[PDB]
């Protein structure tokens, strides 16, 4: 059956695998992540040898998997510190207003 | 009124609008 | 190329009204009347790079340039190479009248 | 084009209730370099330049706009232009393919 | 059948949810496109219910006293930050490590 | 008798394999469906003031289209009441505190959740943070310290 | 020390900068939570302009100033 | 200066004209519908104004140049009205006058007479049509 | 959140007032009322008979905690806030260095206080005519968002050959005094704020063009 | 030093100008700026402050 | 003395 509570609270990063709940367990999800990082590097790279702009689907389910590790890590408190490096502004859309002096249009 | 009187527009030139340099060493044919 | 025409591709398809909020702002106590004196700081690190990737032929031009005319005095302005007497015989046999 | 184009095209607009898909509708919508300028060698003819095909493609306003004509434009005609063949070309596309 | 593909991204699974909402009110003339739809909407539902079982799993059961040391962690943020935003990793960056 | 590199202009760029995380001012409106614009603007010049009234416009026509969810429209397929009875994507001003709280609160996650707002949980938090452009000198510094720890 | 005269009135605007995601400028898809002209419109009166721009929390303004 | 409610005047009306919403909308089933769909509309209330002060101004996209202008008078006896645009004449369809502006910058002057007690009310518009 | 609320306000306000000195100005301080929209005309009363029948700044009030986090003391922070500006301002000359300083502050405080006050749940306190509006309202459901802001003013001439505008009139929004024409055959001109908030743009590359 | 001249009015600006992309040669005051007071074709947008 | 090409001369090989 159907639950709006699901449709409502979905994004394509809801897929948990059970290589991550093992690496868990067994201590070392540094591994995976690195391992995963290596893969994504190698990906990028075959994709450039031949000329392709739009990513693969299993890259794009690394860098999903890379970023939910980190934030379970993150999250878990596992880490003594985080390293807190941010560009401290960020882009923004500005008003866009014309001349009001009108043109002579020779 | 205001009816006869004129505008006296102003008019300015681009190398007035960007390149103007100044100061006593302005010019090249100076002793300054 | 494909590369740098892709990049070129992404920098264009950007906004122009493309300001920033710094963070900094709060010491400048902008009353919506004033003007931020960093709105422009994304807007201009996007005209520089964009432009920058349209004069690439114009350096390589001058690069090139530059690279002929320092490598035609290599036996004249570079020491051991003007001081070999391989070099020195050959600028001898030019001058044979 | 593609079935989730067609969906956002019809919701760009507002007639979205106003279309009906049939079977085949569905099962369909699921699926050498020769030398042109000289700043770097030596020029080839202009002719044999003419004879190649350009395709610069990735600028707006082509590779080459002159200084008088850009200095004189208009922001706001070419703001709405970029506005219907940039953003809205899909919503149009789909109106061309379907709403009569 | 027809079998309506998964959707790639959360604004396609909005517009699914849209083109359902505007379809419903006519089901005898439609009649094809909502078995789909309603197909595609018991997966996601069922993917949702499977992560978040998951999910709590892995919460309840990462590890006693396991810890992150700082430079890997460092060194894959910015690794991932790179990797996202389509520029290059160093070879020496990661094999290294 | 160093390598200095071009800047790695981070904030600029967008994201590559999930688009839906970039900064409001560089997504496309085009995959929600918001490209066109139906606006409405009715101004009041009354008394040395003006009072402006913005209204957007969705097609009346348009039967489930238009109008908020509720129970009567899904039928036993569904199990929507209690979620019905009883936010999703960041905005600029929210940003902009997740910022703020960063910078005041440096890791305490639910000081910064406290201080965005009640709309976002820590773990949205945790993934803004992640996804955040990091400075250049610094990308710089790091590539450099793995260059030279390689090399010697 | 003259009065400058121009073509044209000038131009007022509220805001410099502007909220690119907000329930108010940008209206959401698929609106979740809550003769005649209709049932579902709904007013909001905003107590200003400020709303649709971006301000910096006075407590941030503080720790700022603190330094 | 001084303060000055109006007394003949009652709620001016400009808004855009029916017709390009009509052509916006519904497209004749020919051509494609527009972008932009921006449609304005400017009130002005007789009281809790200025005969002082009876110059407006606004800006209008390029496509917003045909505007039309509905007046009310709280004289309900005969009174004489005169709309000029850029000095010209429009002559109305309470009253109600289409108006097709120009590129630039254009001047409205609504003018009331009571002719009856022999009281003018003015009313001036500047209005910018983009190019 | 009241408490660190009001520290970090004096904290901005004495920060903010530099140059201004607003905080550091004296008041009758006897002075209150209910609604804040007539609060100069009263004081003009108030002067009126303390004038006829013949003291504390806002750093003071601070000190002496004057200013209860329940809404009565942001009310009063808010007049004796405009309270201050107003008096400021009719004291300075029109269009000096301190009026315009003034009027700064006064904008930026009285944005501050709304947007704080509106942060913590605090308050400081028809579409029938045109025929637009009723196909309007038959064709699509509206969802709206209302808000004021004053309009601005300019001054307008007329000459042979054409319509001349001047500059907008820094005149402050609490500037009471009525006017003063510099010349006769000025025709004062009322300037309306820009409608649009989507105002669209061009791209990068059409401001990046290749000449 | 160098000085910097208004396009529209005479004036000079004063330790910032809003350079514009298009023109290239034609600087604007702040005043003249914040107020719209360019031509009919361009917009805010066009211009850059330094 | 400006790396405009340095990246992806450098990503490509
Ligand atoms: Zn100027």
């Amino acid at each position: 059956i159907i639950k709006l509570q699901n449709l409502y609270n979905w994004t394509p990063s809801n897929y948990i695998g059970d290589d991550e709940i093992e690496n868990f367990r067994n201590g070392t999800p540094d591994k995976l992540v690195s391992d995963s990082l290596l893969k994504l590097k190698r990906l990028r790279k075959e994709r450039i040898l031949n000329k392709v702009l739009k990513p693969t689907t299993e890259e794009r389910e690394l860098y999903f998997k890379v970023k939910r590790i980190l934030k379970e890590v993150i999250l878990a408190k596992k880490v003594s510190k985080v390293p807190i490096n941010n560009v401290r502004a960020f882009p923004v859309l500005q008003t866009n207003y014309n001349g009001s002096i009108p043109v002579v249009r020779a | 009124m205001f009816e006869t009187m004129v505008a006296n527009p102003i008019k300015v030139s681009r190398l007035q609008s960007n390149g103007v340099l100044t100061g006593p060493a302005a010019n090249t044919k100076s002793i300054h | 190329s494909a590369r740098i025409s892709n990049r070129i591709n992404e920098l264009e398809r950007l906004p122009a009204n493309l300001g920033t909020y710094s963070l900094d702002d709060c010491l400048e106590f902008i009353t919506k009347d004033d003007l931020s004196s960093r709105m422009d700081t994304f807007k201009i690190k996007a005209l520089v790079e964009l432009k920058s990737l349209k004069l690439l032929t114009k350096q390589k031009s001058i690069r090139q340039k530059l690279i002929n005319n320092v490598a035609s005095q290599a036996h004249h302005n570079i020491p051991y190479l003007r001081d070999s007497p391989f070099t020195a015989a050959a600028q001898r046999s030019v001058q044979i009248r | 084009m593609g079935y989730y184009d067609v969906l956002a095209g019809l919701s760009a607009l507002e007639k979205s209730s106003q279309v009906v898909f049939s079977a085949t509708e569905l099962q369909q919508l699921t699926q050498k370099r020769v030398a042109v300028h000289g700043y770097l060698g030596g020029k080839v003819s202009l002719a044999d330049a003419a004879q190649v095909e350009y395709e610069v493609g990735h600028s707006l306003l082509g590779s080459y706009v002159p200084r008088q004509q850009l200095e004189a434009l208009s922001s706001v005609d070419f703001s709405h232009h970029f506005h219907r063949t940039l953003e809205c070309k899909a919503a149009l596309e789909t109106h061309d393919v379907f709403l009569a | 059948e027809i079998t309506i593909p998964k959707p790639r991204s959360s604004a396609q699974l909005e517009q699914l949810l849209y083109r359902y909402r505007a379809i419903q009110n006519h089901p005898k003339e439609n009649k094809l496109e909502i078995k789909a739809i309603e197909d595609t909407f018991r997966n996601i539902s069922r993917d949702q219910d499977i992560y978040e079982t998951k999910l709590d799993t892995l919460r309840k059961s990462i590890d006693k006293g396991f810890q992150y040391d700082e430079d890997l962690l460092n060194k894959h943020l910015v690794a991932l930050q790179l990797l996202e935003k389509d520029t290059d990793v160093p070879d020496y960056f990661l094999d290294l490590p | 008798n160093v390598k200095k590199e071009f800047p790695v202009n981070l904030t600029i760029k967008k994201n590559v394999y999930d688009s839906a995380q970039d900064f409001n001012a560089l997504q496309d409106e085009s995959r929600n469906s918001r490209q066109i614009h139906k606006v409405y603007i009715c101004h009041t010049c009354g008394n040395e003031s003006i009072n402006v009234r913005y209204h957007n416009l969705r097609a009346r026509d348009t039967n489930l289209c238009s109008r908020c969810f509720q129970e009567g429209h899904f039928g036993a397929n569904f199990q929507s009441s209690d979620f019905i009875r009883l936010k999703k994507n960041w905005s600029d001003q929210e940003m902009l505190l997740l910022l703020e709280g960063i910078e005041m609160y440096e890791d305490q996650w639910e000081k910064i959740a406290d201080h965005v707002g009640g709309h976002k949980r820590v773990e949205d938090c945790i993934e803004k943070f992640l996804s955040l452009p990091i400075e250049d000198n610094y990308i710089r510094e790091v590539v450099g310290s793995t260059l030279n720890g390689k090399g010697g | 020390g003259e009065i400058l005269w121009f073509r044209g009135p000038s131009v007022i605007v509220n805001e410099r900068i502007i909220n690119s995601g907000d329930p108010h400028l940008s209206l959401p898809l698929n609106r979740w939570f809550t003769l005649e002209p209709d049932v579902e419109n709904e007013k909001e009166s905003l107590p200003g302009p400020f709303v649709l721009g971006l301000r910096p929390s006075a407590k941030f303004t503080a720790h700022r100033l603190s330094m | 200066m001084e303060y000055k409610p109006y007394k003949l005047i009652q709620q001016i009306y400009i808004f855009s004209s029916k017709n390009l919403y009509s052509q916006a909308t519904k497209p004749l089933l020919g051509s494609r519908p527009s972008c932009n769909q921006n449609w304005v509309e400017y009130i002005f209330n007789g009281n809790e104004l200025s005969q002082n002060e009876n110059a407006f101004s606004f800006m209008l996209q390029p496509m917003q140049t045909f505007l039309t202008l509905q007046s009310h008078l709280t004289s309900s006896l005969k009174d004489t009205e005169t709309l000029l645009t850029i000095n010209k004449e429009p002559v109305k369809s309470t009253e109600i006058f289409d108006i097709r502006l120009s590129e630039g910058l254009n001047h409205l002057m609504f003018r009331c007479e009571d002719k009856i007690s022999h009281e003018t009310e003015f009313m001036n518009f500047w209005i910018n049509v983009l190019p | 959140k009241l408490v660190d609320f009001l520290v970090n306000v004096q904290s901005i306000l004495n920060a903010a007032s530099v140059k201004c000195h607003v905080v550091d100005e004296s008041f009758p301080a006897k002075f209150f009322e209910k609604n804040p929209d007539k609060i100069y005309e009263s004081y003009c009363k108030f002067i009126k008979n303390r004038s006829n029948s013949e003291l504390t700044t806002i750093n003071k009030r601070f000190e002496n905690g004057e200013y209860e986090p329940i809404q009565g003391g942001f009310y009063k922070l808010y007049h004796d806030i405009k309270l201050v500006c107003t008096i400021l301002i009719h004291f300075y000359p029109q269009g000096t260095r301190n009026y315009q300083l003034v009027d700064k502050f006064y904008k930026f405080s009285s944005e501050l206080l709304l947007r704080e006050c509106c942060r913590i749940g605090i308050a400081l306190t028809d579409d029938d005519a045109t025929e637009l509006d009723k196909i309007i309202s038959y064709d699509f459901i509206k969802i709206s968002m209302n808000y004021t802001v004053p309009i601005s003013q300019t001054y307008q001439i007329r000459t042979k050959d054409m319509d001349l505008f001047s500059s907008i009139i820094s005149k402050s929004n609490l500037d009471k005094r009525p006017h003063e024409l510099p010349n006769t055959n000025f025709k004062i001109n009322n300037v309306l704020p820009q409608t649009d908030i989507e105002n669209e743009a061009p791209r990068l590359g059409f401001v990046g063009a290749n000449t």
